[PDB]
């Protein structure tokens, strides 16, 4: 009877055990009907993703993402462990309601609790305050929190991810006559993107070395023994994270939102705030971006303010990590809603 | 551990404290 | 089944069953000792206790005892068995409520239990949300402002004088004319002629001056004995009290001042709502006139331009269970009692 | 009966609301 954590991605489900310093499993958020299976069962023809943008979207296939979730990866009996599951920031409270009902009626939990996925990720760092940087294949989010409240006024939504960027790596491929187009071959981009890419620095003079030098250039072996070579493409796709224009976005880049959410904030708290960048998520990962972003939101801050940029090595996973640190605590045992509560008061009580 | 966590969130402000600071709005 | 809500006055328990329009169970909240017998039981007749002094829970022993009494004697019930709501005064101490649901819980484990301000359930009572109660028992008085539910505890005003004291201060007076009223027991005789003949005057003074020139304010009373007592002045003397606490030795305001004080401590534009609601409460609101001499002494305070309405029921000794009968009663609130469960979890805190 | 009270108990607002407003002082 440990308590379950659940951190619900738009591409990976991460789940485990309160106490545990990583999760047990980390599956694909995929069910697969043919011409249904979840998760690994199913990338072994007709894929959804029942999560879009952080948001839960299709339920009666999250529905069978739980089921897999405890059934199969877990191995444990729903009715047996109070359950943390986790949510976007900015998650509709009909969503928090259904996603409540399903755990007490479809699985009937002892007791549940919904946390913000970035609250998370800040608290993993041992901090309160903080603002957190979260971006992952399906959506990026600035949130600020202080004292352990995320600031749901100042909280900015960048709707594009890692997926976007795979798909923007997939465009500019073509440019050196590389095909990379159906969703198999979308995964051997992925995989491009995660050991070649990287944030430049300084974007326009990446953009000239590589013009005139072809000292940033990097191979890679595709499953079928071919070779290929990227040069540009490796910091130009990354790039469309601090310009969205890239890819026909009007959106401030993540540089620039971080600054809007800040300036959101109540001004004695700015100090705390861009003394503490948090950053979580695996579109996070790219060398260079904690760099990069240091330097821009250095360019926007006043002159005398002390930036720090907070990057775990584990950040694929800190909000995993935060929820297993989380429901560990004794103090927070007290904080779950039980089955008890839930007849009391229908799925409101999640509020 | 995040002995460090128990410790800060044991030492917080009340939701409550931080509207009137008027650093959050309120859950209307 | 079904919810149980019990009233801990510092003179009378309240208790009874959630639904009821009237509290099953009114007894004196003492306990008799050897020379032991909670209540009524202990009404006859040796040391009385009384285990609640001005609202707030003194003896928590024999506060165990006035419970026990209260399920096992009175209501019938098995505690183990039913949510329990209690009441407690304004400002009561935190410490205190830890100690009265630790208490619940512990000894008598209750499913599940709430505490609500008395003044609150009162307010509730009168079908408000919004009001200033003046609530004033055996123990204690208080002006408590509510705004859509909530107590405003930085505007409660507390005067440490009530039903109690006005006996006494009825004994001595009736001294005056050549009676002896001294003991415990000829004190209960006192508070009889208290509830029957006292009354608020309109104009003090006013009313001082027609008792002196004509015996037309004179009332008798028969007592045990039964000799016939006459009395004047001493009606009216005593409670006015209760605008003049100096009348005893005090240096407060009266309950007219502590009303307007209550009401300027709080937002401006909240007070008109407050003026228009002022809720009575309690024993020692029930002497006739004292609705009147409120209206009149708060008006003469407030802006000239102010709608001032004073709310006092009849049922209202037992508004407070009343309240807190309707409260328990709701569907809504189903939600709000603090279970075992969440208890275990948390300890005594919860109940904040 | 008071099936008047709980109109308007459902009518009110947060206590956070009211702490914003300046009404409530917001509890330590
Ligand atoms: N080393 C890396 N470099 C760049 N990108 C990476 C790296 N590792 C993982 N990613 C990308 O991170 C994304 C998955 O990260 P994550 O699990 O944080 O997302 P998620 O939690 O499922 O999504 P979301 O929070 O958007 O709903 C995938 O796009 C993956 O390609
Ligand atoms: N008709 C009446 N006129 C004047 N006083 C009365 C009348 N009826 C009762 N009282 C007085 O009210 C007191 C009991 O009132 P109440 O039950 O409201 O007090 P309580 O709830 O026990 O005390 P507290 O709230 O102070 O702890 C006794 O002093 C009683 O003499
Ligand atoms: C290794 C791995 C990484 C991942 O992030 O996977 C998640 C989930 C996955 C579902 C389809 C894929 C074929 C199945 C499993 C891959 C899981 O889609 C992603 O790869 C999608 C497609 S490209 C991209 O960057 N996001 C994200
Ligand atoms: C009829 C009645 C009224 C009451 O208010 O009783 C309560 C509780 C009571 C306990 C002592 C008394 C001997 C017992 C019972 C009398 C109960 O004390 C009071 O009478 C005290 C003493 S004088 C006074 O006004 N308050 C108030
Ligand atoms: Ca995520
Ligand atoms: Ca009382």
């Amino acid at each position: 009877t440990t308590a379950l954590v659940c951190d619900n991605g738009s591409g990976l489900v991460k789940a485990g055990f309160a106490g545990d310093d990583a999760p047990r499993a980390v599956f694909p958020s995929i069910v697969g009907r043919p011409r249904s299976y979840v998760g690994d069962e199913a990338q072994s023809l007709t894929l959804k993703y029942p999560i879009e943008h952080g948001i839960i979207t299709n339920w009666d296939d999250m529905e069978k993402i739980w089921h897999h979730t405890f059934y199969n990866e877990l191995r444990v009996a729903p009715e047996e462990h109070p359950t943390l599951l986790t949510e976007a920031p900015l998650n509709p409270k009909a969503n928090r309601e259904k996603m409540t009902q399903i755990m007490f009626e479809t699985f009937n939990v002892p007791a549940m609790y919904v946390a913000i996925q970035a609250v998370l990720s800040l608290y993993a760092s041992g901090r309160t305050t903080g603002i957190v940087l979260d971006s992952g294949d399906g959506v990026t989010h600035n949130v600020p929190i202080y004292e352990g409240y995320a600031l749901p006024h100042a909280i900015m939504r960048l709707d594009l991810a890692g997926r976007d960027l795979t798909d923007y790596l997939m465009k500019i491929l073509t440019e050196r006559g590389y095909s990379f187009v159906t969703t198999a071959e979308r995964e051997i981009v992925r995989d491009i993107k995660e050991k070649l890419c990287y944030v430049a620095l300084d974007f326009e003079n990446e953009m000239a070395t590589a013009a005139s030098s072809s000292s940033l250039e990097k191979s890679y072996e595709l499953p079928d023994g071919q070779v290929i070579t990227i040069g540009n493409e490796r910091f130009r796709c990354p790039e469309t994270l601090f310009q969205p224009s890239f890819i026909g976005m009007e959106s401030a880049g993540i540089h620039e939102t971080t600054y809007n959410s800040i300036m959101k904030c109540d001004i004695d708290i700015r100090k705390d705030l861009y003394a503490n960048n948090v950053m979580s998520g695996g579109t996070t990962m790219y060398p260079g971006i904690a760099d990069r972003m240091q330097k821009e939101i250095t360019a926007l801050a006043p002159s005398t303010m002390k930036i720090k940029i907070i990057a775990p090595p584990e950040r694929k996973y800190s909000v995993w990590i935060g929820g297993s640190i989380l429901a560990s605590l004794s103090t927070f045992q007290q904080m779950w809603i039980t089955k008890q509560e839930y007849d009391e008061a229908g799925p409101s009580i999640v509020h | 551990r995040k002995n460090v966590l128990q410790l800060k969130l044991q030492q917080r402000r009340t939701r409550e404290e931080l509207v009137s600071q008027g650093i959050m709005p309120p859950l209307k």
